[PDB]
């Protein structure tokens, strides 16, 4: 709720939510058609809530064996900013495996470079 | 004799008799309440102990206390006295203008007529109404499904249909509400008022109205329809007249049969109907008929349960129904009244030696037509323009205009007989009238009034 | 070729779409049976147990 | 005060009666109830004996008196019947008077063995095109007919049975046959048209109708096709030929389906019995052709099951379909498109009944078989066009209306003329006109022709010629 | 008894389907009321006790243990059915075996993506846990792309399929020919590091037969070193990329 | 000594014994029948009653009626003096040619040989049918069974593989009709004194008939199936010489099981089946088997309800079979005869070390390439064939090749075809399909390859339609 | 009370499949025939004597009136379980709610096709 946890907080939760609903209904359009068929605002979308849900991923403290590398364990300060960000496209230009089981936004950007070389 | 309660479970009571034992689909008279209740005998348990089915609540009931036998099943009141009066199951009046101050009495347990007292001859019911009249009759002594959802013009067709008979042949008509709401109860009650089918300052009501509320036991909603063919049964027995009764809804005389079954523990059949699914709709419906006295011929509310029309309840009774009555919400929008849609709608007695030999080929043409209309509406060629134009001067021309509806619109209802609905199709159909606007055939009667209304706007 | 392309596509996926409705029919004809089917097994599976 | 042969009520309401006493009677014995009820010895227990009642069970009360009759539950036979309307105790409901019925016969004797019976050989006209040439009946078997609702199956059934009037008239008496119709669960308007029907086409006379219908009691429903079975048997073992009609076999079940489940009998695939199907097995196959030495009589059958939304593989047709010798199918869809009657060829077989087709037919319809088999897996160069050519114009000739069921010499001119290639220039929806004005010319100009195919059964090269000559001719002047 | 005399054993309940039948007519004929498809009330703890008994023991106990694999037949794939149910909340794993698999060569029919095991990668051996820690989820992005694909798809997406389809050519096997970790690591190998991504489909199975016996005749001190030490040697992986390239090339042509 | 009837209902009829009586398994006789009604003792109900099952009709049965214990259970006639005759399921002539007069007798019930007794023997029985030889083949001494739904060609097949092994098959013959149709047992009977393997005249029948169909009561339907096997027993053990059974239809006996259980008081398993039914198969199952004394071959028709391949009795059946040969309804639908489904039909022996690398290889292909069909199947009826890919319409058309040639005119169905009845080897099976996985025949129309014998007949079909 | 004594009233039960639930519990103990999903032959008597309670009367009556909205909670949109059958045909009028309409943003998430109510206009201002 708004009086709750903050509208700021709110927002970003529903709007998280919004783009993965509308990407479950475009799921259905690449199922048959594919990729190519996509609207540039379309394909826009799916690469963000593509990254969104990536991001809602992260590494367990207790799931050393399974993931391979370590858990942690992240602010919720941290948590709302992150997804905000990747809503706004401000990481558009890094790839989808970077937000892959991390951390804090700001291993999805170390990660980054860590698949170039 | 007298007998006394044993047990009382829901609205199943047993009864135990010391001297003799009422048999089977007796009436038993609980005493010492303040408003009757009813006990219809459906088993014998042994020792002298009867099983019955509640018609009211048991509430307040004490084990011991008195019952009388009536000697007889349910009897209610018959006659003339009960046309434009609402009685429930038991055959009390429920609408507060006193007593039905009738002359003779009837059990509501009857069995269907003879095989010996079978009509053989096949005959048309003139309705008035022009897409039934023509596509798809109704037959003398039969059964009609009346399709349709909700804000079509079920109840306004009803209404016209009771006036229609009463107007043209003189046949009083019969309404059974089987496990309908009180609401839409006291609705349609006061609709009839206004329509004119019921009248309370004077004798010339045609319709005789029987309810069983849904608020009420299982019982009192399955023994609802028996009495209204009770009702129906006087006028066609004592005075042979070609009666209709109308059962709204079927599927609810089959939903509180099931439930009588399932109180007296009897084990479920497929989709958790009654075993007894069959036999209750057989020993019910075959009372609706044809004999040498008169008919009973009867229009009966269809619902069909998760839109499936191979479930046991609509299944079972699509197999007494004569005809079908498919009332369209597509037609309804489109402004054509009544909503009858003219594919949809079929009759068995669509064949060339029960109706006359001109009534068929006409029928065919205006179905065959309509085909080609819906086939061809996917996309300009000679033929088209001439049969397109042709099919949307008949589904205007099959539109009426209803005594009923005066309260909504303010042209004149119109009583179209049979030998003008024949002609009338025919001649669109050879093509008479293709000098004529499309408009000119919406909302009339006969095919003058349709030549008529080109002149006007010429 | 375009003109020409784009109106065989039109039937061509007004085809594909009735062969497709026709499919949903069928399915949905198994779907009632199958309905049907569930309602009648549980039912008979609590009158076993109780008696 | 005689608990041996006499007994009484104890309790009454769930279906079945349970009577004190009778303790000398018999199992599947009849007994006899004080109000005028008979019902049947179902359940012999240490204190009571449970009776199925044949008839409204209001009319018994707790202390009613039931008497044993000694017999086994059986029916009156014989030839007495036909022309007569009875219900399932084979009583008189036609208001014409009682039965001068000699002998009994009962309704539950086991079907014939192994060495009683022969191979079906005798032809079972129907007077159907579609029926006598692709789905041919032979005499002592079992054909069911199944489908939907208003799919035309009843009327399969009546055209068959006013086709018997062509031999029943003729004097040859090897060659007649007499039919029973069994109404289960229809209406009894339904019946009572039917009966008219009949009656106007002169079929009644040598017609038996057995009806049990909708407000009747479900044992009565139960008991309908036992008792018009041994009204057929009495034929069967008597050196003459009977049809049997099951009108329907599935109303039946839901009949005893009703029995089972008051009987609190474990149910089982829709709430049916686990004898559902040895319900109708025990009673289709007493239908049986006999051999020489049991006079050579035999009982056809045809039982009916209404399918739902064209399903045949749902539990109660695949019993039937798994007792029967195959089966005629009927489909809504072809009913709607204008193939009357609306039988699926590609679906429908003949097990047995193949022998049992006049030499004439196998000659035009063995072709026509193989040109719609043909036809099947393309429905385009010339080779695939002239196929389907063949097939839409060889449809059109298995149309057919009702109540004018068609002789065999008639039915194998117009099939010879689809089949030696005389439609093929003409087009396919003009054809069944062709068909009426060829057939009027061949039963006004060649009533020589037609009447040497039918007593020879054969086209022979003096024929073939001959029927070569008409339809040229015809087809010549035929220009519309 | 071998479990609590420190020693190692594997059963094996083929299957606890017709015990749970057997188990029913029992408790049905000794009046015991009837339940979900006629079973009795306690067919669940019927086998979660059975199944309780397979353990990993203590040092001071023995260090013995009991290797439980139970079977269960499904009907039609109905993984929804009574019995199936229960015996999939009771395991630490299940392996999931399809008819449309195994007639597709897909032999053994392992659905790897229903399959799983809840104590994963601490039951395998150093080495395999190098080659199959990836094999996972490269195979998860593959079946993911493989009911998303003749549209035409990028260089990105149609490399995750080439690589999908390459793995599960690798993972099929014959009967009764079981293989030593080694020799299955080495298999693996070749594919995971994606030496096979540009040989066609048809021949992975044909590849892995003359490749296997290649290095089992001429190479058993590689083998060897990688069975011994458990793990693949900085060492052994420049030795087995060396193998695999060169006969790569000689396969190819 | 002799009991009373104290209780009747179908099929079961209890009887009290004043002293002395009989265990379970013991045939009962009937006092005042015209006819012999035999009692099999089922249960124990206490209070010196008995619970029985009766073996035909117990109409015109009264409560204090006599009946006397037999001492034994069921004995029928065995031996070979009952090879051309017809019996029922108490042993009863039913062929009017008199009594069986045999040196032997022995109970229908008997228990199952030993694990010590088992046979490891596994060797490949040619029928000279395709779908079978390549994909399921059957074995000498094996169990096989042909499962279907109502009219797919359970009866049809059985009666073909009858006619393609028992001629080469110098030994006897056994033959079950259970609860199927009685004029198909007339067919059979005078077909057999036809073609000369039963004989009326002499001594040289080769095959012995036993009989219990869909007329009789359940207590018969559920017996007759340990008649004939009792029958088959011998013939297996007392000689050691071959002994072929067949059985049509091996449902009814689980059926007529179910029809009895309602009636004994029992609590209904799932889909109101007898909470006995796998034990029932299993104890009558394991009597049908190959030992080391000597060898059967049966082959079991089995009904499927309402087409369900997981319903109770089906589906407890496949594990008592060596080969399966299932039937679809959708592929009798299409044509194809006989109906093998290419992917339900199953055998132990389809494996490279028994029957050869080429020929498993082979029926490996065929079956990849009909799932991958298969599967295509969907976008096929929604688009088109014309919409799939180049290497997607190449294996649709081998496929739909393959489905054709797998069909086969048969000789049984001499009349409902027309056509000439086709037996083909082994060799020149494997070749055929093979050939048209590796690409020889894509020129070829798809109806060249429908119902034709060998390899060589789908080439001469195809040079007509030139 | 409100309806008899000229006011008005409305009531809301939250919700009856829960008391359709208690019921069932019940009846079964009772030992009462069971019947589709367990569910006594009773059960739409016991909907329908509740909510038929709900009504307007007339001004010889008082002129109050008692409003009700009962909640049914459905399992995966099946309106055709045993409990929502019953409810939905006593009821005058249905309010649906979907998931999918929910997390789209679409929230009250009501469906104006599927939802309905056949008084509907009778009731509205002349401004809506
Ligand atoms: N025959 C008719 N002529 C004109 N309007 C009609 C007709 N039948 C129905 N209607 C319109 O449809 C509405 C509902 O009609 P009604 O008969 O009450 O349907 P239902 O009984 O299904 O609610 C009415 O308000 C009326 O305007
Ligand atoms: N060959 C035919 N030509 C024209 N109408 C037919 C034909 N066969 C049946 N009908 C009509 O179809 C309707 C349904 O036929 P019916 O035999 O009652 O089917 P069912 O037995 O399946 O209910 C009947 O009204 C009948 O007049
Ligand atoms: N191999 C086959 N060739 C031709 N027709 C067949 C074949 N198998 C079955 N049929 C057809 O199916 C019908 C039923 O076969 P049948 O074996 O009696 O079925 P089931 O025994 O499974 O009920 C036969 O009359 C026949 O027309
Ligand atoms: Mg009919
Ligand atoms: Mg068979």
């Amino acid at each position: 709720d708004p009086n709750i946890v903050g509208s700021e907080h709110y927002d970003v939760a529903r709007g998280v939510q919004k783009i993965l609903q509308d990407y479950k209904s475009l799921q259905d359009i690449i199922a048959i058609l594919g990729m190519d068929e996509l609207s540039e605002e379309d394909k826009l979308t799916v690469s963000r809530a593509r990254k969104i849900q990536r991001f809602l991923s992260q590494p367990f403290q207790v799931a050393e064996v399974f993931t391979g590398h370590l858990g942690k364990l992240v602010p919720l300060k941290e948590t709302i900013k992150g997804f905000q960000q990747i809503l706004a496209g401000e990481y558009d230009h890094l790839p989808e495996q970077a937000f892959y089981m991390v951390g804090p936004i700001e291993e999805a950007v170390a990660k980054a470079d860590k698949l170039a070389e | 004799t007298t007998g006394r309660i044993v047990a009382v479970i829901g609205a199943v009571v047993d009864v135990q008799f010391d001297e003799g034992l009422p048999p089977i689909l007796n009436a038993l008279e609980v005493q010492g309440r303040e408003t009757r209740l009813v006990l219809e005998v459906a088993q014998h348990l042994g020792e002298s102990t009867v099983r019955t089915i509640a018609m009211d609540g048991t509430e307040g009931l004490v084990r011991g206390q008195k019952v009388l036998d009536s000697g007889a099943p349910i009897r209610i009141p018959v006659g003339p006295e009960t046309l434009g009066r609402i009685m429930n199951v038991i055959g009390e009046p429920i609408d507060e203008r006193g007593p039905i101050k009738t002359k003779q009495f009837a059990a509501i347990h009857a069995e269907a007529p003879e095989f010996v007292e079978m009509s053989v001859e096949q005959e048309i019911l003139v309705t008035g109404i022009k897409v039934v009249d023509l596509l798809a009759p109704y037959a003398k002594g039969g059964k009609i499904g009346l399709f349709g959802g909700a804000g079509v013009g079920k109840t306004v067709l009803i209404m016209e249909l009771i006036n229609n008979v009463a107007k043209a042949h003189g046949g009083y008509s019969v309404f059974a509400g089987v496990g309908e709401r009180t609401r839409e109860g006291n609705d349609l009650y006061h609709e009839m008022i206004e329509s004119g089918v019921i009248n309370l300052k004077d004798a010339t009501s045609k319709v005789a109205l029987v309810y069983g509320q849904m608020n009420e036991p299982p019982g009192a909603r399955a023994r609802v329809a028996l009495t209204g063919l009770t009702v129906a049964e006087y006028f066609r027995d004592q005075e042979g007249q070609d009666v209709l009764l109308f059962i709204d809804n079927i599927f609810r005389f089959t939903q509180a049969g099931s439930e009588v079954s399932a109180l007296l523990g009897r084990i479920p059949s497929a989709v958790g109907y009654q075993p007894t699914l069959a036999t209750d709709m057989g020993t019910m419906q075959e009372r609706i008929t044809t004999t040498k006295k008169g008919s009973i011929t009867s229009v009966q509310a269809i619902y069909v349960p998760a839109d499936d029309l191979t479930d046991p309840a609509p299944a079972t009774t699509f197999a007494h129904l004569d005809a079908t009555t498919v009332l369209s919400r597509a037609i309804a929008e489109l402004g054509i009244y009544p909503a009858v849609d003219p594919l949809d709608s079929t009759s068995r007695i669509m064949d060339p030696n029960i109706v006359g030999s001109e009534h068929y080929d006409v029928a065919r043409g205006v179905q065959k037509i309509l085909q080609d209309y819906k086939s061809l509406q996917d996309i300009l060629s000679e033929e088209d323009k001439l049969t397109v134009s042709r099919a949307r001067k008949i589904q205007r021309f099959l539109s009426q205009p209803f005594q009923v509806a005066e309260v909504f619109t303010g042209h004149l209802g119109k009583l179209v007989p049979l030998k003008e609905t024949i002609k009338g199709f025919q001649q669109i159909l050879a093509g008479e009238y293709d000098h004529l606007p499309e408009q000119a055939f919406y909302m009339v009667g006969p095919i003058e009034e349709a030549v008529a209304k080109a002149d006007k706007l010429a | 070729s375009t003109t020409s392309e784009q109106s065989a596509r039109m039937t061509a996926m007004d085809n594909a779409s009735k062969n497709a409705s026709e499919m949903i029919d069928k399915l949905t004809l198994t779907f009632n049976r199958t309905r049907q089917a569930v309602i009648t097994k549980e039912l008979i599976e609590i009158i076993s147990g109780a008696a | 005060v005689d608990l041996e042969e006499t007994g009484r009520v104890l309790s009454i309401g769930d279906g079945i009666a349970r009577v004190h006493g009778l303790r000398n009677v018999q199992a599947e014995e009849m007994v006899e109830f004080s109000s005028g009820l008979k019902g049947m010895s179902l359940n012999l227990e240490p204190d009571n004996v449970g009776v199925v009642v044949f008839g409204n069970d209001k009319l018994i009360k707790e202390g009613d008196i039931v008497k044993r009759t000694g017999a086994i539950v059986d029916v009156p036979v014989g030839e007495e019947l036909l022309g007569r309307v009875v219900d399932a105790l084979g009583n008189a409901i036609d208001g014409k008077g009682p039965i001068g019925s000699k002998a009994r016969r009962r309704v539950g004797l086991k079907a014939p063995g192994i060495i009683p019976r022969i191979s079906v050989r005798e032809p079972m006209q129907t007077g159907i095109k579609a029926v006598d040439s692709l789905v041919p009946i032979g005499r002592g078997q079992r054909e069911l007919i199944i489908g939907d609702r208003q799919t035309g199956k009843t009327s399969i059934a009546i055209d068959t049975i006013i086709n018997q009037k062509r031999f029943n008239d003729g004097t040859d008496e090897k060659k007649k046959l007499y039919c029973i119709y069994v109404a289960i669960g229809q209406k009894r308007s339904t019946v009572a048209q039917l009966v008219k029907r009949l009656t106007d086409a002169d079929a009644m006379k040598y017609t038996i109708v057995v009806s049990a219908t909708a407000s009747d009691a479900a044992p009565l429903q139960y008991l309908a096709p036992y008792s018009g079975c041994s009204m057929g048997e009495y034929f069967r073992d008597n050196g003459k030929h009977a049809l049997i009609i099951y009108d329907d076999l599935s109303k039946q079940a839901v009949a005893y389906r009703q029995m089972s489940l008051l009987l609190r009998r474990p149910p089982g695939r829709e709430a049916y019995p686990g004898d559902v199907f040895y319900l109708h097995s025990r009673l289709l196959e007493r239908a049986a052709k006999m051999n020489d030495a049991f006079g050579g009589g035999s009982l056809t059958a045809l039982p009916v099951i209404e399918t739902q939304a064209g399903d045949v593989s749902a539990y109660i047709p695949t019993n039937v379909i798994s007792i029967t010798d195959g089966q005629i199918f009927l489909e809504t869809e072809l009913f709607y498109k204008g193939i009357r009657p609306a039988i699926n060829v590609g679906l429908s077989v003949s097990r047995v009944g193949s022998a049992a087709q006049t030499r004439a037919m196998k000659q035009v319809a063995g072709t026509m078989k193989l040109e719609l088999a043909q036809y099947r897996e393309v429905a385009l160069d010339a080779a695939t066009q002239q196929l389907l050519s063949r097939g839409v114009r060889l449809t059109e000739l298995l149309k057919q209306g009702q109540y004018s069921p068609m002789a065999i010499e008639e039915q194998v001119a117009v099939i010879y003329a689809g089949v030696r290639g005389y439609l093929d220039k003409l087009e396919p929806s003009k054809i069944t006109k062709f068909e009426n004005a060829f057939l009027s010319h061949v039963i006004s100009q060649h009533q020589a022709l037609l009447g040497k195919i039918r007593t020879d059964g054969k086209i022979s090269e003096e024929s073939d010629a001959k029927l070569k000559e008409i339809v040229t001719n015809f087809l010549a002047g035929f220009e519309a | 008894y071998f479990r609590d005399n420190g020693k190692h054993a594997l059963i094996i309940y083929d299957d606890l389907s017709k015990q749970a039948v057997a188990y029913r007519q029992m408790s049905l004929l000794l009046r015991r009321p009837p339940g979900r498809e006629a079973y009795p009330g306690d067919v669940f703890y019927l086998h979660s006790r059975l199944l309780e008994r397979a353990a990993k023991m203590n040092d001071a106990f023995g260090g013995g243990s009991l290797t439980a694999l139970p079977v269960i037949e499904t009907q039609a794939g109905d993984v929804s059915a009574y019995i199936p149910t229960n015996v999939i909340s009771i395991t630490d794993g299940q392996i999931f075996l399809e008819t449309e698999l195994f007639y597709k060569g897909i032999r053994p029919a392992i659905n790897v993506g229903l399959s799983v095991s809840r104590v994963g990668s601490a039951a395998q051996t150093r080495a395999m846990k190098q080659v199959a820690g990836t094999m996972k989820l490269e195979l998860a992005q593959y079946r993911e792309v493989a009911a998303f694909a003749g549209s035409d798809l990028d260089a990105a997406t149609q490399q995750l399929l080439s690589r999908g389809v390459r793995l599960t050519e690798l993972l099929k096997q014959g009967q009764y020919s079981p293989m030593a970790i080694e020799e299955q690591v080495a298999v693996i190998y070749a594919g995971v590091r994606g030496y096979l991504d540009k040989l066609e489909p048809s021949k992975i199975t044909k590849f892995e037969n003359a490749f296997l016996s290649h290095v089992i005749s001429q190479h058993q001190a590689l083998l060897g070193k990688i069975r011994t030490d458990g793990k693949i040697s900085e060492e052994s992986d420049a030795k087995l990329k060396e193998i695999v390239t060169n006969f790569l090339a000689g396969f190819e042509a």
